């Protein structure tokens, strides 16, 4: 994550590590939705371009983690996937619209005061809750500047959601209603921003209201990495929840 | 599964605030 | 042209902007990928013409394979 820092420890217990089996190495993130299921970027999953495509088979869950690299033997869950739901109209040859995937988890998860769900959020919260203005909390493992890199622990950043015109003129792809885009103006003299490796974290906000944290976006795509002027975008976690239940209470 | 979702055992449940929460309660009154 | 993002179109069109032909709308997979999604009762799936069961801001569209991300918009002219 760009610009953050060292996430509290038991502070996002929703966040999941997408680990590549071997080479052991990390992919990006998701979130923990209810206890059988997980919830991810598609193009963590399959991007062509990039000859990237994975199978229930090549990736493993690890639930719970503090640190980058340390097998947290007595805290973290390693779990495995039992069957992966990525969005049919992802268009990953245009602007990654939809870029969402949800992954079943063969045996459930035990939760532990570093193991819970977030929350998908409702027709109200999501209403009330996403403006202009408000300020949502961004995490991962991944790079932590644009170039020249790795957390050993958890990083967290807090950005406020921009304007869909300024979003809108960050850049050349086309932005959708899938998508929102969030992180500081360049005259407002603060930064941040997720960066490669973090596509898939949750984009959480916390209910004045209720007091529960809502997952509202996935970490999407962007350009660059902090740059001025630049915002980042995320998935619109709820514009497509109706796809998320049509497949949980399906299967 | 989640019903009981989003609340923090080692915060929403202990009544703690973790150490940057608030900027973001603010955001929304200010 | 075409209205509300073509919503209520039934033509022929029938090939993706890329001059791909659009797979039966009833396909074998047309019909996989279909499936946990919410076509509005209202955008009659004709045949393997481009059409918006949608909403899809953009507009028509179809299948043009099977695994995901292999669907394609049509070429109208919206007002
Ligand atoms: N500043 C950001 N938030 N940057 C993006 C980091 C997230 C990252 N996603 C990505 O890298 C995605 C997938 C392919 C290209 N990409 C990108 O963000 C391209 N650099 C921008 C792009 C957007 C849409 C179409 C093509 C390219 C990930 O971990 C998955």
């Amino acid at each position: 994550i760009v610009e953050g820092s060292d996430a509290e420890i038991g502070m996002s217990p929703w966040q999941v590590m997408l680990f590549r089996k071997s080479p052991q190495e990390l992919l990006c993130g998701a979130s923990l939705i209810s206890d059988r299921w997980v919830l991810t970027a598609a193009h963590c999953l399959l991007y062509p371009p990039w000859d990237k495509n994975f199978t229930e088979n090549d990736l493993l869950v690890r639930i719970g983690k503090h640190s980058r690299t340390r097998y947290e033997r007595n805290i973290e869950k390693i779990s495995m996937l039992e069957k992966i739901y990525i969005h049919p109209r992802y268009n990953w040859r245009e602007n990654l619209d939809r870029d969402i995937a949800l992954m079943k988890l063969k045996k459930p998860v035990a939760f532990s005061d570093y193991i819970h769900p977030v929350c998908l959020p409702d027709r109200e919260t999501a209403a009330s809750l996403l403006q202009a203005g408000y300020k949502g909390r961004v995490t991962g493992w991944g790079n932590l500047k644009e170039t020249w890199g790795q957390p050993s622990v958890l990083q967290v950043v807090n950005l406020p959601i921009v304007e869909r015109p300024v979003c809108k003129d960050s850049t050349r792809i086309r932005i959708t209603d899938n998508m929102f885009c969030a992180g500081y103006k360049p005259d407002e003299g603060k930064r941040g921003d997720a960066c490669e490796g973090d596509s898939g974290g949750p984009f959480v906000m916390k209910s004045p209201f209720n007091n529960r944290w809502y997952q509202m976006g996935i970490v999407s795509w962007g350009e660059g990495c902090d740059r001025d002027g630049k915002y980042g975008f995320y998935t619109h976690v709820f514009r497509l929840k109706k796809w998320i239940q049509k497949v949980i209470d399906q299967f | 599964g989640e019903a009981d979702c989003g609340l923090r055992p080692l915060f929403e449940k202990k009544s703690l605030e973790d150490k940057t929460e608030r900027e973001l309660l603010e955001s929304y009154i200010d | 042209c075409v209205p509300d993002r073509g919503q209520q179109y039934q033509g022929r069109l029938a090939v993706t902007t890329h001059g791909l032909p659009c797979l039966a709308w009833a396909s074998a997979q047309a019909k996989a990928l279909s499936k946990h999604q919410d076509f509005n009762s209202a955008v009659q799936l004709v045949e393997n013409f481009c059409r918006n069961p949608d909403g899809d801001e953009e507009g028509v569209w179809c299948y043009v394979a099977g695994k995901p991300g292999d669907f394609g918009y049509c070429d109208l002219n919206y007002c």
